[PDB]
RNA sequence: AGAGGGCGUGAAACCGUUAAGAGGUAAACGGGUGGGGUCCGCGCAGUCCGCCCGGUUCAACCCGGCGGCGGGUCCGGCCGUGUCGGCGGGUCCCCCGACCGGCGACCGGCCGCCGCCGGGCGCAUUUCCACCGCGGCGGUGCGCCGCGACCGGCUCCGGGAC
RNA sequence: GACGUCGGCUACCCACCCGACCCGUCUUGAAACACGGACCAAGGAGUCUAACACGUGCGCGAGUCGGGGGCUCGCACGAAA
RNA sequence: GGGAGCCCGCCCCCGGAGCCCCGCGGACGCUACGCCGCGACGAGUAGGAGGGCCGCUGCGGUGAGCCUUGAAGCCUAGGGC
């Protein structure tokens, strides 16, 4: 709404709130990135640190799909899992310890961020760091490779 | 003629909400009556809080408000909340929580309602505790946006640990001359 | 509930009237014409309306009946009262007070009562 | 023999002539109405001796006999007999104003409706 | 779980029948003026045509 | 219920009327008292003086403790130290009055802005007239007028300060709450010096009004308030 | 003027419902209804439904 | 045609004439008055009303009818919130019983009250019109004014006493 | 004091006393022997798209979303919903 | 509640105590985005912010709105805010 902008309250004022002495000009530093080594190097160099220069290797055709790992970490882990299947545990006696597959909700690589409640789980997974493994075994289950 | 700055006379601090909510402005009469008339500040804290912006009254977190209410001596209390409720799901056991929230969200109520809490308004505070005895008053973390990660001390000073506005991150965005030793100098 | 009610009311009514710095409210059952809380004749669970009867002698009072509403063809209770300008005061004043029926307005429907029974008069020379 | 306000006051008024614009007698095409100046070296704008005065707060009329009439009265703008009801209450206080586009076969069922009611008429007799 | 009276159905001679229906519940739904109104102002623009 | 209700309002207002009597004779003792001290103090000083004279000898009186400062000049082109030493003093408008506690410190600070002040020291009778005629307290920091005792009481009853007697004996005999009494007086608003003053731009010494009139500063005090 | 300007504006589905059911709900209430200046005076019920 | 063939409405710059005023420091402008015109609002006094008090019927009080208000023994049922019972058909429904929030979600009777209509109530009560009281109250006076007392803030004057 | 008398602050004209240099702009400095300007009418200059950052309001909330597509209308209101 | 005081009992309710406080109900005041009381303060270019019942055009609702017994537009030494 054009009503409530500005401009409206603009109207009269000779210099339209761009000053007098200064007048607005079309591009008094550049356009663009303009300067980037030159007149406008201190912004750079104290907003943008790392701009300029090159590092690293080239990887000339890279395929999003090979990278596709997605990661999820032991503090939401029984969230994959109807809540029922995790009120059918420290039950029924026998150690049930319920199949959670990472696969199927959409995760490759298990984390062990978080705590895990006490409760034997298998959980099934591409790949496995050594906290998350660590803690499955000490709450009392097992690490499952699926390729 | 008289000396006296006239810069900082007019205090900045809200009046009133700005949201134009029809139910929000009752809960404001109605806590503006109970903050004029009685002598306790919670209702004023109360006040200050409801004419808060979204920013000001980030949502609490289930289990947050959980641990808060953990401590001992505050047992059997009401959990007053001026922002949201939110539920969260890497907890478990929930116990049974007496809690006043503007919101509440759905999973947070089934969770709060199975456990065998009580969920209240503030218009229903008024009626239960009008000077707001045996409650505590809990906030979410205010420095919990994103946008205080770019705030402070600029990027490309040293000893400093701010996010950049950066398109995107990668090899070839940033890191480089200013931020590597090898690429003439580092902060 | 009226105060639910009026804050959606107290600004977009239809009956509202701007213009020259004067706000009135030309509702039915809204004696003083004013657009304020006390002074409303669709939100209040009880109201008090005063108009002229239709023959053109006496006053016609009109009590929401508040058994119940949602049903506009029933809330409302007409009741003419045609006197000698003094019994309609008291009429009024004990459909007001004994019966504790929104005493706020008492002294308004006595006024307008009376300003009603002074227009259907001669009116000059 | 008029109908009498309420309360008659005396009303006083800080300035009673009309804010002319600067340089507006000098010039056809600038009219009386006031704008503020903004030039840099301006006589009016700085407020020197002996010139225009300028429109500020201070000249602000008494809240109390704002926008009375000389009677003692407050205008309120009259479309129909429908709108001059609405002043029954507020008879002594304001008085109704018919609205120029009113036809003169309306006006006078206004008018009688208002000697009715006992409210003042500012153009009672106008049109005919 | 707000209090949902009933509400007698209508013939089409007026007369209410015998039939009625409980309240729906969302008739005690909040009212909210301001987002009846931003949602009315934001919709009635898909409907106009370039110029 | 209503006849002991009645009985009890009558009581209480009848114990009120007590306590504001009681008060009324303690504030009338007090300004009695306040009365001899003032004769005792000026009687002794000529005592003093005569017993001193009677014999070669020389009586030298007290420094004064007590001492009024008046701003006599505007507020244009001020020094930045001048300005914080008259914005200390309380004095940001001209011809604006004060009581001003006469130490070492308090004497450098007025010696600092010697040419935009005028002072001296004020007599009984100048005090009396300040605190009476415009005399105004700092309450809820609003400037009120000291039209009632109670103002007095309510603002500093904890330092014994009851009546407007106490107010005087606190200023013009500076004790230990010389300091809470004299914040509590809003900075005295008077007019311009009747008569017309000699020289504004110099000091009193040399035929000019700033600077110290130990005693000349209870003439213009009269000609100003 | 271009024909390239943001016409169209979009609205949340969850508010849309929003808006509607607060607008259901307001069709009751007949001190709103009667506030339109709908003439509802002499219908027998305001939720007025019919076979 | 006060629409007359580039003809609906017909502004400003500019021009002619008529009426009035004025005119040797170019004209013009701001503040304050005065004089003259233009009409406006009175008035053939405008002394302005609105209450209370003094000098043709119904209120008071009863009978009948109608409608409404509030109440509790919840008097009875519905309605309705939380728990307990019958598992009777994770979330969504049925029956009685108990407690409690009986929450404006509705009735049928009871009590008290209010208003209206119809009958009485014939005249020290009751109510309209007009007057002599300016008697008590409130806002005002058509215009020009004057006087008294009280207060607030100032400029002075005359005395006495330390 | 009331049939040629009243009230009309503002506007019509005139007179008197005081004040009073032509506006806009560059400029440390403008009444300037600095520039533009006979007068009047009409038009006339901070917009739109996209990308960001912050603040504010709303809905949902560890989730959120409508891009595009599909099912209902023959388009009056609809190329909507 | 008991024991008692400078023969016992009452020492009562506002549908009436009649009021400078009435805890029994409460404006002429309550468009609570409303109303009311206290104090201090008031310069302004560049620039920033707020309020406009300031003004123009068109669209959705609303004034049982206005109008050939006269709309817009235009002129006015008329009355005002
Ligand atoms: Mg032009
Ligand atoms: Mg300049
Ligand atoms: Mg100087
Ligand atoms: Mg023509
Ligand atoms: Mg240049
Ligand atoms: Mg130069
Ligand atoms: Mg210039
Ligand atoms: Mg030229
Ligand atoms: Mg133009």
């Amino acid at each position: 709404p054009s009503r409530l902008r500005k401009t409206r309250k603009l109207r009269g004022h000779v210099s339209h709130g761009h000053g007098r002495i200064g007048k607005h000009r079309k591009h008094p530093g550049g356009r663009g990135n303009a300067g980037g080594m030159h007149h406008h190097r201190i912004n750079f160099d104290k907003y943008h640190p790392g701009y300029f220069g090159k590092v690293g290797m080239r990887h000339y055709h890279l395929k999003r799909n090979q990278s596709f790992c997605p990661t999820v970490n032991l503090d939401k882990l029984w969230t994959l899992v109807s809540e029922q299947t995790r009120v059918n545990a420290a039950k029924n006696k026998t150690g049930a310890a319920p199949i959670i597959d990472v696969v199927r909700s959409g995760y490759y690589k298990v984390l062990g961020k978080g705590k895990l409640p006490k409760q034997p789980v298998i959980v099934k997974a591409k790949f496995f760091s050594r906290r998350a493994e660590e803690k499955i075994k000490g709450v009392g289950g097992a690490c499952v490779l699926v390729a | 003629g008289v000396d006296i700055r006239h810069n900082k006379d007019r205090k900045v601090r809200r009046k009133e909400p700005k949201s134009q909510d029809i139910y929000l402005r009752l809960l404001v009469k109605l806590y503006r009556f109970l903050a004029r008339r009685t002598n306790s500040t919670f209702n004023q804290v109360v006040l200050k809080r409801l004419f808060m912006s979204r920013t000001n009254r980030p949502p609490l977190s289930l289990s947050r408000m959980i641990r808060k209410m953990k401590l001992p001596g505050r047992e059997g209390k009401t959990a007053v909340v001026v922002g949201t409720i939110t539920d969260d799901v890497r907890v478990q056991e929930v116990p049974k929580l007496k809690v006043c929230a503007l919101r509440v969200s759905s999973r947070a109520r089934s969770r709060i309602l199975k456990a065998g809490g009580k969920i209240l308004t503030f218009d229903q505070l008024a009626l239960d505790s009008p000077k707001g005895c045996g409650t505590v008053l809990l906030s979410g973390p205010r420095k919990g946006r994103e946008v205080y990660r770019h705030f402070g001390k600029a990027p490309g000073t040293p000893h400093s640990h701010t996010k950049p506005y950066v398109r995107s991150k990668g090899r070839k965005f940033e890191r480089a001359r200013g931020r590597r030793a090898s690429r003439g100098y580092k902060n | 509930s009226a105060h639910l009610q009026w804050m959606v009311v107290r600004n977009c009514s239809s009956f509202l009237i701007k213009r020259n710095k004067q706000t009135y409210s030309t509702e039915p059952n809204n004696l003083k014409a004013r657009n304020s809380f006390r002074y409303n004749g669709l939100i209040h669970r009880k109201t008090v309306g005063v108009e002229p009867a239709a023959d053109g002698k006496g006053v016609v009072v009109v009590m929401k009946r508040r058994s119940g509403q949602r049903k506009p063809a029933t809330s409302y209770v007409r009741t003419t009262i045609n006197k000698n300008a003094r019994a309609t005061l008291s009429s009024i004043r004990h459909m007001i007070r004994k019966n504790k029926y929104h005493p706020d307005l008492r002294m308004a429907a006595i006024r307008r009562a009376s300003a009603i029974l002074r227009s259907q008069k001669p009116v000059m020379v | 023999a008029a109908l009498r306000p309420l309360v008659k006051p005396k009303i006083v008024k800080k300035r009673t002539k009309k804010f002319i614009r600067h340089q507006s007698d000098r010039y056809v095409k600038i009219k009386r109405n006031w704008r503020k100046p903004r030039g840099i070296d301006n006589r009016v704008r700085r407020r020197f001796k002996g010139q225009i005065l300028m429109p500020n707060i201070g000249y602000g009329s008494n809240k109390k006999t704002k926008h009375m009439l000389p009677s003692g009265f407050r205008k309120f703008l009259v479309h129909n007999v429908k709108e001059l009801e609405v002043l029954l209450m507020c008879n002594k206080s304001y008085c109704a104003e018919i609205a120029h586009n009113v036809s003169s076969k309306n006006r006078k069922a206004i008018v009688e409706r208002a000697a009715q009611l006992a409210i003042r008429v500012t153009n009672p007799n106008a049109r005919l | 779980a707000c209090a949902r009276p009933l509400i007698s159905v209508y013939s089409e001679k007026g007369e209410s029948s015998g039939k009625n229906v409980t309240l729906p519940a969302v008739f005690k739904a909040p009212i909210r003026p301001d987002i009846v109104n931003f949602v009315h102002t934001n919709l009635r623009k898909n409907n106009r045509q370039p110029y | 219920n209503f006849a002991e209700l009645k009985i009890k309002r009558l009581r209480k207002k009848f114990a009120q009327k007590m306590l504001r009597k009681a008060r009324r004779k303690l504030i009338y003792e007090k300004a009695k008292h306040y009365h001899k001290e003032y004769r005792q103090m000026y009687r002794t000083e000529i005592r003093m003086a005569r017993m001193a004279r009677k014999a070669g000898n020389f009586y030298v009186p007290a420094e004064p403790k007590l001492a009024f400062v008046i701003r006599i000049r505007g507020i244009n082109g001020v020094s930045p130290k001048v300005r914080k030493v008259l914005q200390l003093l309380r004095l940001r408008q001209i011809f604006n009055g004060t009581f001003v506690k006469l130490n070492k410190a308090s004497i450098n600070m007025l010696r600092i802005v010697e040419p935009y002040i005028a002072w001296g020291y004020p007599n009984l009778k100048s005090v009396n007239e300040l605190i009476y005629k415009r005399g105004y307290g700092k309450i809820n920091k609003k400037r009120i007028a000291l039209t009632d005792n109670a103002l007095i009481a309510r603002s500093l009853g904890k330092y014994g300060i009851i009546c407007m007697e106490d107010l005087i004996h606190e200023i013009y005999t500076v004790g230990k709450r010389f300091k809470e009494a004299n914040n509590f007086l809003w900075p005295f608003k008077l007019s311009s010096p009747r008569g017309g003053m000699k020289k504004k731009t110099t000091h009193f010494v040399e035929g000019e009004d700033a600077g110290n009139r130990e005693d000349q500063i209870n003439r213009l005090i009269r000609r100003m308030n | 003027t271009k024909t390239w300007r943001r016409w169209h504006r979009r609205v949340n589905t969850t508010q849309k419902r929003y808006a509607i059911c607060s607008a259901l709900a307001a069709s009751a209430l007949p001190a709103l209804v009667m506030s339109k200046g709908h003439r509802i005076e002499e219908v027998p019920e305001l939720p007025l439904v019919v076979e």
